[PDB]
RNA sequence: CAGCGAAGGAUUUGGUGGAUUACUAGCUAAUAGCAAUCUA
């Protein structure tokens, strides 16, 4: 390499040191709040104060900020400098503005938080050292000027790259740029690794939520015609469908679910991925809007599940934690609604799993597919299981009157079931 | 908090001073010999302060189902054959050796006929031959090859009978007052219909023929008959084998098209019905079973100019049923109009409506439709146009999404006047102007 | 004429990690044995050949 | 049989063979070892350099080989030979018949386990010499105490202990008394692989079904377990640079890392090698360094490097995948056709049945270099056909370089394996060229030739026809219609004045080249199978099907030597480049020398594996010969070259 | 009659809506301060 | 090129069975040779991509053994239209090379693995693996009698191998290509032939040495010989038959073909002729 | 503008490793 | 338009790796040590 690639570098590493007054004032007149000349006749104490009294205003809407008031914001860091002390000085401080940063995530929509986080860009410079936490921190609101204070003033960050048309521009960045900021991989397992430090700190906001599942929509819709992207894609989100799904929030849960469902909908995973999935999505299920997207999470998942093996009994651990979770009036009830939705493949599983797993609950069965339509092969592996229910156990006035049902409709089917194993005389003689 | 101790190491004693690298893990500067435990546990430090000791040893020691699942998978979509029916948007499309690419063709190719069952394939046109050809994978070799001076062909079909299924006859026919019948024996014996039992008048040309089955609904008896698109409206049917007129279905302005369906009725009965359309777009759909009168008439939501109607999703002319029993009722109706719109319907409920609505009207190719041809499954539909170069798209369906990934640019499909879909191998005839068929094989199936 | 580097015009493509060009000024046979001198800057250079190698046949059976 | 004109100097083109090679590290420099066959190859890590060749071939295969600081341990046949700059400095002789297969180095011990399962430990005499020399003891592996030994560890800080892999336990010997110090439970299935971790007392087992165990020899117990289903674990290798990552090496050839810490999968690397040829068969990182060296049964050795990350504050979460850094490498299959690129015997073009053309140097192996088969655009515009899923081209039957005009335009000529075209290749740019010869008869082309003025190319069709195209413009300039069964063979004067042809109708017709006449045509007595043409003293030789070479010359036409001897159907032969020799190459299993102003057989070389190609160099430097097994060209010296051999014949 | 079961199964196959390249790029514009549940319904509505 | 992948003849050349694809599926079909004693009906393998690469007559109800490519020999009656009984390995390996003596069948992997089964018992007898030799696709028992000793292994590299021992007791030079035909001639010799070469090579079993080299005039697709050793008649890839008229006896050391054959119709077109026999 | 992958100069660093020579103990 | 035409084609460009001389290994206080270290 060259000499002036090498002296990028070493200016890249002393990018905060003022060496000189020109630099400091170029350094120091990079403010949130104020123009650059004022920003440069500014001292530490007037910034420190009126930060202190806006983190007192934060404090008293959220009282999380006080003990950043006892270490980030106290007497002792008006004179602490950022590059003076060690590595590992240093990494305590960043945990700290990292910590500060999403907590006061939400909060940036009251100027309160504006003027608190003014003092960290000018006295730890943050914009320039805490760089990415910033961004992904604030990039729910870059239609605001909030976002485009921070890139104005910002050193974009190379993953943050499509955004270097947009600082010092008087135009917010658009929805198409926020997708092509999160359609690259690396930004993905970026944005994935922010989400994690977010549920374990337990600060998932739903404005955040919503933009990060627009996102995440909108990157899974523009790669749908490459399926290597598509592959290249999976672990990254359904990963992050299981941290979400592992949480308390509602808003986190039905955020995962519509991920799940865009991601099934896209292409068509693997039944026990799938199978998996339902699993994670019961095994923390709550909330009543989140068992209103579960169900419907539920469904669609196994509605995008084709080939031999779409409408087995799903298992006997997965069938009766699906039982713990939605019993049989909730079932019946959202099978009862006028706007219909499309659980064939599931209502059918359901109901060969309560044939191979309950043997008591056969009336509900016949009420919910006297309630929903069926296809020719789920009616017919329906009746060639309740035929071996019959050759099973011995056949009481539920399966007589089951049967009754599939005489009643389509008998031309259970005699091509009966002709295919067994005999309508025989069967008859049975029951 | 050991599994074994040796009792070795404790009367061990080494020396420390010897070598410069055991030389740094004294403690004192008159330690010269130590016993082997605490010189074990001096290079134990020395190698963890060469190698720091990560986190993953000590951190932990071997809801979650997600994500063990996603850590055990490699690949997360279905394997091979736990698919059974088509994935949208992108083909599996191989391209074999060009069919007649043994024995040239002299003409644009104009009709092209898998056999039901065997593996031969009719290819014929303008210059008034018909070739047979045994088709593979690799050499696509000529079984046999009839050259009728006189008589440039327009469609030619392979027609097998449902009673016995040993006939294998081949119609012929263009633009002339006869079509020709050549019965297969592997000489040729060859025969000719010239004869509407009193009906020359409303077909003077036998171009646009279909064979079909036709039951006698008194007795179990079948009987193939082709059906000939006339001036009028009418189309004449007439049996194959004696060639009599046996009736006659008049739609109501410029017949452009026909297709036919049948659907079982009981063991052993069928039922036939042809679906014929007007210019405008209206279709007649006629019982000839009975005597041939209609059943119902509809007409096509949009559509001005219409060129092909076909059925689709059961047994159609081009999938036909080797068994009585094996008939099917088809599923899908594409109307494909001079436009380049192609309507789809789906009579699995638009048999009811009278006014009924298509499932999808497909519009991306912008000429007039010549070929539209559904795959024997019918998952996919063939819209084809003779009248620009490369205008091929294979839709499937239900969803009603042209494939996006063939053809491409680099499909040496021509200017496609013809397509053919096997009966079983899932493959692909395309013939075009210049004489070629090209060959492809889909590997869904 | 030459493999030398330290001389200039030899190399047609050069190690992409005046000096005394090479040329020849004069060239004659030998009036008396198969053979020819060239001038070039090394020296006279003199390529001849020998019978004494390379068996060449003259219709032999 | 020994010879008296040709010795051996090397085998070239060999990189590996799928022993797993071993790393050695001198200071802060590394080296690789690898096996080929019976010799082994030190590389230098840093730019894959060929340090040093051993400097014998040994008796039989190297089996196992392994590399402390300067010394480098092969265990073949019986016993183990210590090497220091590839000249041998010991050899250890073991006390029995078992095949030694796998052996260790630690201390002053040096141990060696058989497929007897017995292990034999030998010892230095005081501890300040290089090389453990003496014997010291034996250690067995009973049928009680476990399975098959499938690998020979000493994990570090366990003073003179041992831990031995078996197919389902792991042992742990103290070899210095002699004992068995601790027996693991047993595994449930068979364990291949084993790596000692940097982490202290843990090593890494990778067994027949997919998983990598991570041992903890002190407590007995497993830390953890990682799944990789259907997958057979070949290697086992662990980052030592602050980010604790694992990489096993997959049977199906695939390169599969793992983060520890985080436990999740960083990146995938599928077909780094070939399965066929053994997957991926050692994989190590350098210690302390973010790159992997990775070596497979297919002639090849390549590095993977790890980028550093690209976020500026996370780091350790976004794992940028490992990129492609050098790799060398050789044919995967043996070669089926050699030729000579230059007149200096430095470059030679070789191509092979895996469907590649390499150019190989005499001189540096660095220098070789597989020749491009990205082909140019159309002339007029069109489009090209074939796949898109790109080949390479079918294996190459014949070549013919002359390299007159080279750079100027194309320069190779070559002929595949039953298709119609003769494909052109320029070497100066090592890439294929523009024009695709046609033979114009529906013939597969079973001869090249290209005159040494460059700017014709010869085709000769099997249906025996010779077409005559420009090297420069790629057009058709003239065809000949002698032949009537296939043309084996073409060649031309030196003063492009008469062509010389022969096919296997057994007639070797004489033309005027620049008039376009015949001057004769001469009909032998068995169909003709090869021709080669002395250029210089006008001789050209042909091996008939009756297995005598006739020499005859294009002067005047006359069969003037013909050679008897040969047993079987000859597969070569080429002119002495002084033209008084012929060396031909037979089926069976036979090189003979034919000085062929006497007409006689001056020496015969019998060689277990068949010689499929002989060519000499266009000096009298070298012979090199091509076998049926083996990847690489053998290459022999003439010591003509520097004494006089008596051109007596043997016989026997 | 293992193939009458195939066709029956491929022919019980319904007509879905795929996801395009702009099938959710319309959300940007009202995921402000919606609660998350009517993002499901949106997003189920396009899917549907 | 020809459409028939596979074909062999019964002995006496009676029957000839024969594999072709039909519109992507491998069907087998026998034709009887002489009329004077159609056959419209084949064995369909389902599979697209299950394909015969090698096949037997057995010697009695008359069949064929298929070797497949997923490691399976299937046992076909040709009377009826089944597959009698389905031969499996344990593996998914592609079988080279079958063979039988009496009713035990011996076959050869593109794992190099041998496998014993037994026709009268349907089992999987023996399997084993042999060192250095590793690309074998042809195997041939050397008869003695009901006694299996002695197979005949080869790689581009024939290779002598007692079975008791499993092990090789003589190597022999084979060709430069895989070797395509690999036949026993007497019980002192065997013929061997390679991929596109038209040299066969007459191997003495007992010494190693090459009797004698046979040079077909093109490249040989199949070879017949009568079942005395007194004629030897092998086709070509040109279409073309060559008879070698007793080749074993003192054109000393390499025969050329005695008689040669070939077919045109009455126009002029030369049809190729494919898989003789001789008696 | 997408983000940059492009590659950078890679050089090896100076390691140390444990050598086992030292895990070698003889008795008196 | 014709023609060429295998699940696409063309143009431009950034980065890295290998060659661009003919392959005997790193460091040092060097007949040897070190490479985990030269220092008591």
């Amino acid at each position: 390499s060259s000499l002036s690639d090498q002296l990028a570098q070493v200016a890249s590493n002393n990018a905060t040191v003022a060496l000189d007054r020109k630099r400091r004032q170029k350094l120091h007149s990079a403010s949130l709040i104020y123009n650059s000349k004022t920003a440069a006749t500014q001292d530490y104490d007037f910034i420190f104060e009126n930060a202190s009294k806006a983190l007192e205003e934060l404090s008293q809407i959220e009282p999380k900020f006080a003990i950043f008031s006892r270490t980030l914001f106290s007497e002792s860091s008006i004179s602490l400098d950022r590059n003076v002390q060690t590595k590992e000085e240093i990494k305590d401080l960043d945990n700290a503005i990292n910590a500060y940063l999403l907590l006061a995530s939400s909060k940036w929509y009251l100027a309160p938080t504006l003027h608190a986080t003014e003092w960290l860009v000018r006295r730890f410079q943050i914009h320039v050292k805490n760089t990415e936490m910033l961004l992904l921190s604030t990039l729910n609101y870059y239609q605001t000027p909030v976002f485009k204070r921070i890139l104005s003033i910002i050193k974009l960050p190379p993953l943050f790259n499509c955004l270097s048309n947009f600082v010092r521009s008087e135009k917010p960045p658009t929805a198409l740029t926020m997708i092509k900021l999160f359609n690259d991989m690396d930004f993905l397992k970026l944005y994935t690794s922010y989400l994690d430090q977010c549920i374990k700190h337990n600060a998932t906001y739903t404005n955040q939520l919503l933009f990060t599942t627009c996102c995440f929509i909108n990157v899974v819709a523009f790669n749908s015609n490459n399926d290597e992207k598509l592959n290249q894609l999976v672990p990254i989100l359904l990963e992050i469908s299981a941290k979400l799904l592992a949480s308390k929030s509602k808003d986190c849960q039905i955020a995962a679910h519509t991920i799940l469902v865009v991601f099934a909908t896209a292409l068509p995973l693997k039944k026990t991925i799938i199978l998996a999935a339902m699993e994670t999505i019961l095994s923390n299920l709550d909330a009543k809007e989140a068992k209103h997207s579960a169900l419907l999470t539920i469904c669609k998942l196994f509605q995008t599940l084709k080939g031999q093996g779409n409408v087995d009994q799903l298992p006997s651990k997965i069938f009766k934690l699906f039982d713990s979770k939605f019993d049989t009036v909730s079932i019946l009830t959202f099978l009862d609604k006028e706007d219909k939705p499309v659980c064939d493949k599931f209502i059918t599983s359901y109901t060969r799993s309560i044939a191979r797993y309950d043997r008591s609950k056969l009336n509900i069965i016949l009420s919910l597919l006297k309630k929903i339509r069926l296809e020719r092969y789920e009616v017919r592996l329906i009746i060639t299981d309740l035929i071996y229910l019959s050759e099973i156990l011995e056949d009481k006035s539920q399966l007589v009157e089951l049967f009754e049902y599939f005489i009643s409709i389509n008998e031309d089917l259970v005699l091509k079931c009966l002709k295919s194993l067994g005999l309508t005389g025989e069967l008859f003689e049975i029951r | 908090e050991a599994a074994w101790i040796d009792s070795d190491d404790e009367k061990i004693k080494v020396p420390i001073l010897v070598t410069n690298k055991t030389k740094k893990l004294r403690t004192s500067y008159n330690e010269s010999k130590i016993n082997g435990v605490h010189y074990i546990n001096r290079l134990r430090s020395q190698f963890e302060k060469i190698y720091p000791r990560p986190k993953w040893v000590d951190d932990e020691s071997d809801i979650n189902a997600l994500t063990k699942i996603l850590s055990t998978t490699y690949n997360y979509k279905d394997t091979l054959s736990n698919s059974k029916l088509l994935p949208p948007k992108k083909l599996d499309i191989v391209r074999l050796k060009d069919a007649n690419a043994s024995h040239p063709s002299h003409s644009a190719i104009q009709s092209l006929s898998f056999h039901p069952s065997k593996p031969l394939l009719l290819t014929g046109g303008y210059d008034k031959t018909l070739r047979i050809y045994h088709i593979d994978g690799k050499t696509n070799h000529l079984v046999t090859s009839l050259h009728l001076v006189g008589s440039p062909i327009q469609t030619c079909t392979f027609y097998t009978s449902l009673s016995n299924q040993n006939q294998q006859n081949i119609f012929t026919a263009g633009r002339r007052r006869y079509m020709h019948s050549w019965d297969l024996s592997l000489t040729a014996k060859i025969e000719k219909f010239s004869r509407l039992y009193g009906h020359e008048s409303t077909q003077r040309s036998f171009e646009n023929f279909k064979v079909a089955h036709l039951q006698n609904s008194q007795t179990n008896s079948v009987h193939g008959i082709v059906l000939l698109q006339g001036n009028n409206g009418w189309i004449n049917i007439l049996h194959s084998t004696s060639g009599l007129w046996l009736m006659g279905c008049k739609i109501e302005g410029v017949i452009t098209d026909f297709c036919i369906d049948y659907q079982p009725i009981s063991r052993g009965k069928f039922r036939t019905i042809l679906i014929a359309v007007n210019a405008y777009g209206e279709v007649w759909e006629f019982d000839l079973n009975k005597n041939g009168h209609v059943i119902r008439r509809w007409k096509d939501q949009g559509g001005v100019g219409i060129t092909k109607i076909q059925v689709g999703g059961g047994t159609t002319t081009t999938c036909p049923a080797l068994q009585i029993s094996k008939i099917k009722q088809n599923r899908w109706l594409a109307v494909g109009s001079e436009s380049g719109f192609v309507n789809l319907y789906d009579r699995n409920n638009a048999m009811t409506s009278s006014t009924p609505t298509p499932v999808a009207a497909l519009d991306q190719l912008t000429t007039t439709i010549s070929n539209l041809q559904f795959s024997p499954d019918g998952q996919i539909l063939c819209m084809a146009s003779r009248a620009v170069k490369d205008a091929l798209r294979l839709v499937h369906l239900p969803s009603c999404s042209v494939f996006s990934n063939w053809p491409t640019s680099g499909t040496p499909l021509g200017k496609v006047t013809s397509v053919a879909f096997s009966p079983s191998g899932g493959l692909l005839a395309v013939g075009n102007e210049q004489g070629k068929v090209r060959l492809w094989k889909l590997n869904h199936y | 004429v030459s493999r030398n580097m330290a001389l200039n015009g030899t190399l047609e493509f050069l190690n992409s990690k005046m000096r005394p060009e090479v040329r020849v000024t004069s060239v004659q046979f030998s009036p008396t044995a198969n053979a020819f001198a060239a001038a070039s800057t090394e020296g006279l250079l003199i390529y001849s050949t020998n019978d004494t190698i390379l068996f060449d046949p003259f219709d032999l059976d | 049989k020994n010879s008296k004109i040709f010795s051996p100097f090397r085998i070239i083109g060999n990189v590996s063979n799928g022993v797993p090679f071993a790393t050695g590290t001198l200071g802060s420099t590394f080296y690789i070892v690898t096996c080929v066959g019976k010799t082994f190859q030190i590389y230098d890590a840093n730019t894959l350099h060929l340090l040093f060749v051993s400097e014998k071939e040994t008796p039989s295969s190297i089996v196992a080989l392994s590399a402390h600081f300067h010394y480098v341990y092969a265990a073949y046949e019986n016993k183990v030979g210590i090497y220091k700059r590839g000249i041998e400095e010991h050899l250890l002789e073991l006390e029995t018949d078992a095949n030694v297969e796998h052996l260790c180095i630690f201390g002053d011990y040096l141990c060696a386990s058989t497929d007897d399962n017995s292990i034999f430990i030998y010892k230095k005499s005081d501890p300040q010499d290089k090389y453990p020399s003496e014997f010291y003891t034996k250690l067995t592996v009973t049928e009680i105490q476990g399975g098959e030994i499938v690998s020979l560890q000493h994990l570090a800080t366990y003073l003179n202990k041992l831990t031995v892999v078996t197919k389902s336990n792991v042992l742990l010997f103290n070899v210095r008394t002699g004992k068995l110090v601790f027996t693991s439970n047993e595994f449930p299935d068979q364990i291949t692989t084993a790596e000692p971790a940097p982490v202290l007392d843990i090593i890494a087992l990778g067994t027949v079904t997919g998983e990598v165990i991570m041992f903890n020899m002190r407590k007995g117990k497993r830390i953890r377990t990682i799944k990789i289903p259907q997958s057979r674990i070949s290697s086992l290798s662990f980052r030592t640079d602050g980010s604790s990552h694992l990489s096993v090496g997959t049977s199906s050839g695939d390169l599969i890392f793992y983060d520890l810490d985080r436990r999740s999968r960083i990146h995938v690397l599928k077909n780094i090698h070939r399965e066929s040829y053994g997957g991926v068969t050692q994989a190590t990182f350098l210690n302390g360094q973010p790159i992997i060296v990775t070596s497979g049964g297919d002639n090849s050795l390549k590095e993977y490097v790890f980028d550093p990350s690209l976020s500026q504050g996370s780091g350790d979460v976004v794992v940028q995948p490992p990129r492609y850094l050098r790799s060398r490498g050789g044919h995967s299959q043996p070669p089926s056709y050699i030729a000579f690129a230059d007149s200096q015997s430095h470059f030679m073009l070789s191509a092979s049945k895996d469907r590649s053309l390499w150019s190989f140097s005499l001189r540096k192996d660095a220098q070789s270099q597989e020749m491009s088969q990205r082909l140019h655009k159309k002339q007029d515009g069109g489009r090209v056909g074939g796949s898109t899923i790109k080949s390479k081209f079918p294996e190459i039957v014949a070549l013919a370089i002359e390299n007159a005009r080279i750079g100027e335009w194309e320069n190779i000529i070559t002929a595949h394996k039953d298709e119609k075209f003769a494909r052109t290749w320029d070497m100066r740019n090592k890439r294929v060229g523009r024009w695709t010869f046609d033979t114009t008869d529906d013939g597969f082309v079973k001869s090249v030739a290209m005159s040494q003025c460059g700017n014709f190319g010869f085709i000769g069709s099997s249906n025996g026809s010779i077409t005559i195209y420009n090297m420069q413009s790629g057009i058709l300039r003239k065809k000949y219609k002698l032949h009537k069964r296939a043309v084996t063979g073409i060649s031309l004067d030196g003063m492009n004045r008469k062509m010389v042809s022969c096919g296997l109708d057994g007639i070797v017709g004489f033309y005027d080249f620049n008039k376009s006449t015949l001057l004769g045509k001469l009909k032998l007595d068995a169909p003709i199978t090869a021709m080669v043409y002395h250029r210089s003293s006008d001789l050209f030789a042909l091996a008939l099907d009756d297995l005598s070479i006739v020499v005859i010359d294009a002067v005047t036409q006359r069969v003037v030597r013909q050679l008897w001897g040969h047993s079987n159907r000859i597969t070569a032969f080429d002119f002495s480049p002084e033209g008084r020799w012929i060396v031909s190459a037979s089926l069976d299993s036979t090189i003979r020398t034919w000085d062929l102003p006497t007409g006689g057989c001056i020496d015969g070389i019998i060689v277990d594996n068949v010689a499929t190609n002989v060519k000499f160099s266009p000096n009298g430097d070298l012979l090199a010969t091509t076998h049926v097994t083996g990847n690489g060209i053998c290459i022999w010296t003439n010591r003509a070259q520097f004494k006089t051999v008596s051109t007596r014949t043997i016989d026997e | 009659d293992e193939e009458d079961i195939a066709l029956e199964f491929i022919n019980g196959e319904k007509k879905d809506k795929l996801v395009n390249m702009n099938s959710f790029t319309s959300m940007f514009d009202n995921i402000q301060n919606v609660q998350m549940d009517t993002f499901f319904d949106r997003v189920m509505k396009v899917l549907t | 090129d020809s459409p028939v992948l596979q074909s062999a003849y019964d002995p006496s050349g009676q029957y000839l069975c024969y594999v072709t694809v039909a519109l992507d599926k491998q069907r087998v079909g026998v034709q009887p040779t002489q009329r004077a004693t159609w056959n419209e009906n084949f064995l369909y393998l389902e599979d697209s991509k299950l394909k015969v690469t090698c096949l037997k007559w057995v010697n009695d109800t008359v069949a064929i053994i298929l070797g497949m490519n997923n490691g399976e020999i299937w046992l076909y009656s040709v009377l009826a239209n089944e597959v009698t009984y389905k031969f499996t390995t344990g593996n998914s390996y592609e079988i080279k090379d079958i063979d039988l003596m009496g009713n035990q069948l011996w076959c050869i992997d593109s794992s190099d693995a041998f496998y014993q089964f037994d026709l009268l018992q349907f089992k999987l007898l023996q399997h084993f693996r042999i060192n250095n030799c590793v690309q074998l696709n042809k195997l041939t028992i050397v008869p003695a009698g009901d006694s299996v000793a002695q197979l005949l292994v080869a790689s581009h590299s024939i290779s002598l191998i007692d079975i008791e021992e499993k092990k090789v007791v003589m190597t022999f030079p084979g060709h430069v290509s895989p070797v395509s035909t690999l036949q026993v001639i007497t019980n002192e010799f065997f013929i061997s032939g390679a991929e596109g070469d038209r040299f066969l090579n007459v191997y003495d079993i007992h010494s190693g040495m090459t009797k004698c080299v046979l040079v077909a005039e093109s490249d040989i697709k199949e070879l017949s010989h009568s079942g005395q050793a007194d004629s030897i008649a092998v086709t070509t890839e040109d279409g073309s038959l060559e008879i070698f008229v007793d080749p074993l006896v003192s054109g000393n050391k390499s025969k050329k073909s005695s008689k040669k054959i070939q077919i045109v119709s009455k126009d002029g077109r030369k049809v190729p002729i494919y898989n003789a026999f001789i008696n | 503008p997408k983000v940059v992958r492009e590659a950078k100069k890679v050089e090896m660093t100076e390691a140390r490793a444990y050598n086992a020579d030292a895990d070698t103990a003889k008795a008196a």
